[PDB]
């Protein structure tokens, strides 16, 4: 008994309507809200019955196998992950959730490149950092190249929560090499692709 | 006020065991089956266990294999979760949750989790406490500079800039667990290029678990 | 049959 929940992510403007789906392989459905760094909170059970205190803009529906959570007049406090829960199966299961983010105009990342400090090289490792600042939507990709040679499996990424101020995201890519591998190379560059870009941006150094 | 307050989280060596606690107030405790639910970093919710009203009957997820024990102390309005033979896969946030549902004899049925504790963070690593190393990310319109906070254990560190006097356009990233078993993140901030040689930028890194604070001046 | 709480039972 699985719960395919969709979409995985969902961008919505404030005042507008958010629509989350939940389908099972086989009305005992509950919906939960979890804001960043917060515990889950029950909103609806029996698919359509709101818990006391939950605002009227939250409504649930669902015929048999497909279930819907609807958020009208979207508020800022509504940005969270939403989980559907089937409680008539054994054991009970949850969907993997649906992220509800705010919608804004497309923004291109201001890309910066950061050479490893001389202070770090003394330790024996070299961290090259690429920064993608204040962009939208969240989807973006970053390629590392050293002497024009593509790198992979040696760079960790990390991205911020949606910005409270301007609804943008930021991303960091950290390329880690040994001191040996860093001193035997010259030109370092990260290449960024994104919707707000008409062509892949490159920042580099020697 | 109707609430569940948890405690007992922390960092643990593998192979051992831990007990988590949850204290209920504002409602009649013996009228509810209590449960534990956990959430692994990134993953979803996983129901672990439920315990009956009188604290005598408990049921577990099929994947528990006896490692988990839920228990309760009604005189203290408390539920507990013990977890033996800890491994890294046990690293997660653990929630205490109240269950509303049907019972059939001792079996809990048709249940929803209508009240939740604030959660307890559990980290299991063979790693030892280590303060962070802090390396500058030196800058070249507007400029960008930052701090690389590397090789610390455990989480968290907090980063502030200029003793917390600089907040505008600061972005501190989520920590990532390196293969070495240590954590690492960056904190960047974008400022006017003109104020580079007129304003000094120091990032401040606080690491409570090791009782340390590191300041790093950042210049081009 | 019995109840844990009341929501599920009384709906």
């Amino acid at each position: 008994i699985v719960l395919a929940q969709s979409p995985d992510s969902l961008a919505v403007s404030p005042g507008e309507r958010a629509t989350i789906h939940c389908k099972s392989s086989q009305h005992s459905i509950a919906w939960y809200q979890q804001r960043p760094g917060q515990p889950p909170k029950l909103l609806l059970y029996w698919a359509s019955m709101r818990l006391s205190g939950v605002p009227d803009r939250f409504s649930g529906s669902g015929s048999g196998t497909d279930f819907t959570l609807t958020i009208n007049n979207l508020q800022a406090e509504d940005v969270a992950i939403y989980y559907c829960h089937q409680y008539s199966s054994h054991p009970p299961t949850f969907g993997h959730g649906t992220r509800v983010e705010l919608r804004r105009t497309v923004a291109a990342p201001s890309v910066f490149i950061f050479p490893p400090s001389d202070e770090q090289l003394k330790s024996g490792t070299a961290s090259v950092v690429c920064l993608l600042n204040n962009f939208y939507p969240r989807e973006a990709k970053v390629q590392w190249k050293v002497d024009n040679a593509l790198q992979s499996g040696n760079s960790q990424e990390s991205v911020t929560e949606q910005d409270s101020k301007d609804s943008t995201y930021s991303l960091s890519s950290t390329l880690t090499l040994s001191k040996a591998d860093y001193e035997k190379h010259k030109v370092y560059a990260c290449e960024v692709t994104h919707q707000g870009l008409s062509s892949p941006v490159t920042k580099s150094f020697n | 006020q109707v609430q569940l307050v948890q405690s007992g989280g922390g960092v643990f060596k593998p192979g051992g065991s831990l007990r988590l606690s949850c204290e209920a107030s504002g409602f009649t405790f013996t009228e509810y089956y209590m449960t534990w639910v956990r959430q692994a970093p990134g993953k979803g919710l996983e129901w672990l266990a439920y315990i009956s009203k009188n604290g005598e009957y408990s049921k577990y997820s099929p994947s528990s294999n006896g490692r988990f024990t839920i228990s309760r102390d009604n005189a203290k309005n408390s539920v507990f979760l013990q977890l033996d033979r800890l491994s890294a896969d046990d690293t997660a946030v653990y929630y205490c949750a109240r269950a509303d549902g049907l019972t059939y004899f001792s079996e809990l049925l048709q249940y929803i989790f209508d009240l939740w504790g604030q959660g307890a963070r559990v980290t299991v690593s063979s790693a030892s406490t280590k303060g962070p190393s802090v390396f500058p990310l030196a800058p070249s319109g507007t400029a960008a500079l930052g701090c690389l906070v590397k090789d610390y254990f455990p989480e968290p560190v907090t980063v502030s800039w200029n003793s917390g006097a600089l907040t505008s356009g600061v972005h501190t990233f989520p920590a990532v667990l390196q293969s070495s078993g240590l954590y690492s993140l960056s904190s960047v901030v974008t400022v006017p290029s003109s104020s580079l040689g007129t304003q000094t930028y120091i990032c401040n890194v606080n690491h409570k678990p090791s009782n340390t604070k590191v300041d790093k001046r950042v210049e081009p | 049959w019995g109840c844990s709480g009341k929501l599920i039972c009384t709906t």
